[PDB]
Protein backbone atom coordinates (compact mmCIF):
# COMPACT_ATOMS: atom_id res chain seq x y z
CA UNK A 1 0.00 0.00 0.00
CA UNK A 2 2.41 2.42 0.79
CA UNK A 3 4.49 1.56 -2.52
CA UNK A 4 1.13 2.15 -4.52
CA UNK A 5 0.61 5.61 -2.71
CA UNK A 6 4.11 6.26 -3.76
CA UNK A 7 3.29 5.42 -7.45
CA UNK A 8 -0.02 7.64 -7.49
CA UNK A 9 1.84 10.39 -6.75
CA UNK A 10 5.22 10.67 -8.20
CA UNK A 11 3.67 11.06 -11.59
CA UNK A 12 2.34 14.50 -10.77
CA UNK A 13 5.72 15.30 -8.62
CA UNK A 14 8.01 14.65 -11.48
CA UNK A 15 5.61 16.05 -13.78
CA UNK A 16 5.87 19.52 -11.92
CA UNK A 17 9.77 19.44 -11.33
CA UNK A 18 10.54 18.61 -15.14
CA UNK A 19 8.18 21.76 -15.68
CA UNK A 20 9.99 23.68 -13.07
CA UNK A 21 13.61 22.68 -14.78
CA UNK A 22 11.90 23.87 -18.48
CA UNK A 23 10.81 27.17 -17.15
CA UNK A 24 14.30 27.63 -15.36
CA UNK A 25 15.72 26.94 -18.60
CA UNK A 26 13.55 29.26 -20.53
CA UNK A 27 14.16 32.34 -18.30
CA UNK A 28 18.23 31.29 -18.65
CA UNK A 29 17.69 31.07 -22.66
CA UNK A 30 15.93 34.56 -22.22
CA UNK A 31 19.33 36.09 -19.68
CA UNK A 32 21.55 34.94 -22.29
CA UNK A 33 19.55 36.90 -25.17
CA UNK A 34 19.86 40.24 -23.08
CA UNK A 35 23.64 39.54 -22.20
CA UNK A 36 24.44 38.74 -26.10
CA UNK A 37 22.59 41.65 -26.92
CA UNK A 38 24.40 44.22 -24.37
CA UNK A 39 22.21 45.00 -22.11
CA UNK A 40 23.15 42.48 -19.29
CA UNK A 41 26.15 42.06 -18.03
CA UNK A 42 27.93 38.59 -16.99
CA UNK A 43 27.36 38.67 -13.37
CA UNK A 44 23.63 38.34 -14.21
CA UNK A 45 24.10 35.53 -16.93
CA UNK A 46 25.91 33.49 -14.27
CA UNK A 47 23.27 34.33 -11.24
CA UNK A 48 20.56 32.98 -13.54
CA UNK A 49 22.82 29.39 -14.16
CA UNK A 50 22.72 28.55 -10.45
CA UNK A 51 19.12 29.05 -10.26
CA UNK A 52 18.96 26.29 -13.20
CA UNK A 53 21.23 23.97 -11.52
CA UNK B 1 31.76 87.88 -44.72
CA UNK B 2 31.65 85.26 -47.34
CA UNK B 3 30.01 87.37 -50.43
CA UNK B 4 31.38 89.82 -52.54
CA UNK B 5 29.05 93.60 -52.76
CA UNK B 6 26.49 94.10 -55.07
CA UNK B 7 26.27 90.65 -56.64
CA UNK B 8 23.38 88.53 -57.02
CA UNK B 9 23.10 86.33 -54.62
CA UNK B 10 20.80 83.11 -54.00
CA UNK B 11 18.22 81.67 -51.90
CA UNK B 12 20.17 79.69 -49.32
CA UNK B 13 23.65 81.27 -49.96
CA UNK B 14 25.86 81.41 -46.65
CA UNK B 15 26.64 85.49 -46.49
CA UNK B 16 28.63 85.36 -42.91
CA UNK B 17 29.93 83.49 -40.24
CA UNK B 18 28.62 84.40 -36.56
CA UNK B 19 32.17 82.01 -34.47
CA UNK B 20 29.65 79.13 -33.48
CA UNK B 21 31.95 77.59 -31.01
CA UNK B 22 29.32 77.88 -28.43
CA UNK B 23 25.96 75.90 -30.62
CA UNK B 24 29.34 73.91 -31.55
CA UNK B 25 29.13 72.68 -28.04
CA UNK B 26 25.91 72.13 -26.90
CA UNK B 27 25.63 70.34 -30.23
CA UNK B 28 28.27 68.12 -29.07
CA UNK B 29 26.30 67.38 -25.74
CA UNK B 30 23.12 67.07 -27.68
CA UNK B 31 24.87 64.41 -30.14
CA UNK B 32 26.84 62.68 -26.77
CA UNK B 33 22.79 62.43 -25.42
CA UNK B 34 21.58 60.81 -28.16
CA UNK B 35 24.30 58.38 -29.21
CA UNK B 36 23.44 56.34 -26.23
CA UNK B 37 19.59 56.01 -25.83
CA UNK B 38 20.23 55.20 -29.85
CA UNK B 39 21.76 52.41 -28.88
CA UNK B 40 19.32 51.53 -26.18
CA UNK B 41 16.03 52.10 -28.43
CA UNK B 42 18.32 49.57 -31.34
CA UNK B 43 18.62 46.80 -28.17
CA UNK B 44 15.35 47.25 -27.10
CA UNK B 45 14.23 46.79 -30.26
CA UNK B 46 15.90 43.23 -30.91
CA UNK B 47 14.81 42.47 -27.37
CA UNK B 48 11.48 42.98 -27.72
CA UNK B 49 10.69 40.67 -30.07
CA UNK B 50 10.15 37.94 -27.94
CA UNK B 51 9.84 39.08 -24.53
CA UNK B 52 13.00 39.97 -23.04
Amino acid sequence: ADGLAARGTFTEQLQAQRDLVKASDEYYQLADKRYRTGVDNYLTLLDAQRSLF
Amino acid sequence: RLFKEGSDVKAGQQLYQIDPATYEADYQSAQANLASTQEQAQRYKLLVADQA
